[PDB]
């Protein structure tokens, strides 16, 4: 929920109330009587909290941040899971040992040095969440330096779906593409369903791209195509602008006719929620609510 | 003498049978509740005794 952990080992190690031994000053801020919210504030608080604040003010202590250094490291360290939550009570008890063990000038400031790459250095950690090349460009850039770029039937269109599908993994944060077995695999989400067979669609598409197809034939392709390449092409669907397969190609018979599948239902999602919406207006049976509401639309 | 009753019945031949329709009324060999939404796109189990 956090952005930056040395914040919360600056809210795991530090006074909560305002102490002059770290925060000198906002300590004789009030000390002084100068403060806008409630001034008259400290005259009033007897000797004891007077002296063990006015003392400790003047002349401040000298405190060691070599047990609040490591907590904006050990922290850094599993925000980013590299170690187990279950593990971090021990390895801030093996960091601890080993910056006093090994101490010195040099290491008090090379843990301040990088206290301050896992703040505004691992601004990549908020890079390649957008870019998304944790697994979507340089995984998929090995695919694009895998299939043959010599197709005999529509050399032009082959090079712009797979234009249009390095955009489908880039303008999505949440899709990846991986290496498991002798085969590339696409998911459109993490705990996500609809994974394509990215080898054994291209392979399937392969040869296919150069039709000119009639369109008086709908149920050839069962032993032409495959469902998966088929789910493939509806994954491409919305990021697929019609000037990429113009017309006349099978393909135009799919990716347009996709794009007009997907563009019913994007508009019957709204009427399907008044049908449910007036179900309840007027007093409708909540089990035969959906019965006849989806044969409607289907 | 004094006594009190002691009813039975007696049944054979046959079993007893529950439908799975609402109103308990065979009313054609799918039921009310059988081509529901509910229970053809879900799974339960049951916990009889």
């Amino acid at each position: 929920q956090q952005v930056d952990p040395a914040m919360l080992a600056a809210l795991q190690s530090q006074p909560s109330g305002v102490t002059p031994s770290d925060d000198w000053a906002a300590a004789m801020d009030r000390i002084l009587a100068l403060t806008t919210r409630n001034p008259e504030a400290f005259r009033q608080q007897p000797q004891a909290n007077r002296f063990s604040a006015i003392l400790e003010a003047v002349v401040p202590s000298r405190t060691n941040p070599t047990h609040e250094k490591v907590l904006a490291i050990v922290n850094a360290l599993t925000e980013s899971k590299a170690i187990r939550k279950d593990e971090a009570g021990l390895i801030y008890n093996a960091l601890l040992e080993r910056v006093a063990r090994y101490n010195s000038t040099n290491v008090q400031a090379n843990l301040d040095r990088l206290t301050t790459d896992v703040r505004e250095a691992v601004a990549q950690r908020e890079r390649f969440m957008h870019d998304t090349n944790l697994g979507s460009q340089v995984a998929l850039n090995a695919f694009l330096s895998t299939l043959p770029a010599n197709v005999p039937r529509g050399q032009e269109d082959y090079v712009s779906f797979i234009s249009a599908l390095r955009l489908l993994v880039a303008e999505v944060p949440q899709s990846e593409v991986y290496q498991s077995g002798p085969d590339y695999f696409f998911q459109t989400s993490r705990q996500g369903l609809q994974t394509v067979n990215l080898t054994q669609a291209f392979k399937n598409l392969q040869g296919m791209w150069g039709v000119r197809a009639p369109v008086g034939d709908r149920a050839t392709i069962s032993s032409l195509l495959t469902p998966n390449t088929r789910l493939l092409l509806l994954l491409i669907a919305p990021f697929t602008n019609s000037s990429t397969i113009s017309r006349d190609s099978y393909l135009g018979h799919l990716i347009t006719l996709y794009r007009e599948a997907i563009g019913q239902t994007q508009v019957d999602e709204q009427t399907f929620q008044e049908i449910t919406s007036v179900s309840r207006a007027l007093g409708q049976q909540d089990t035969g609510s959906l019965e006849a509401t989806l044969n409607f639309l289907l | 003498v004094p006594s009190l009753t002691q009813k039975k019945f007696l049944c054979d031949r046959t079993m007893w049978r529950i439908p799975f329709s609402s109103n308990f009324m065979s009313m054609g060999a799918l039921t009310d509740l059988g081509q529901n939404m509910l229970y053809a796109n879900s799974a339960h189990a049951l916990d009889m005794t």
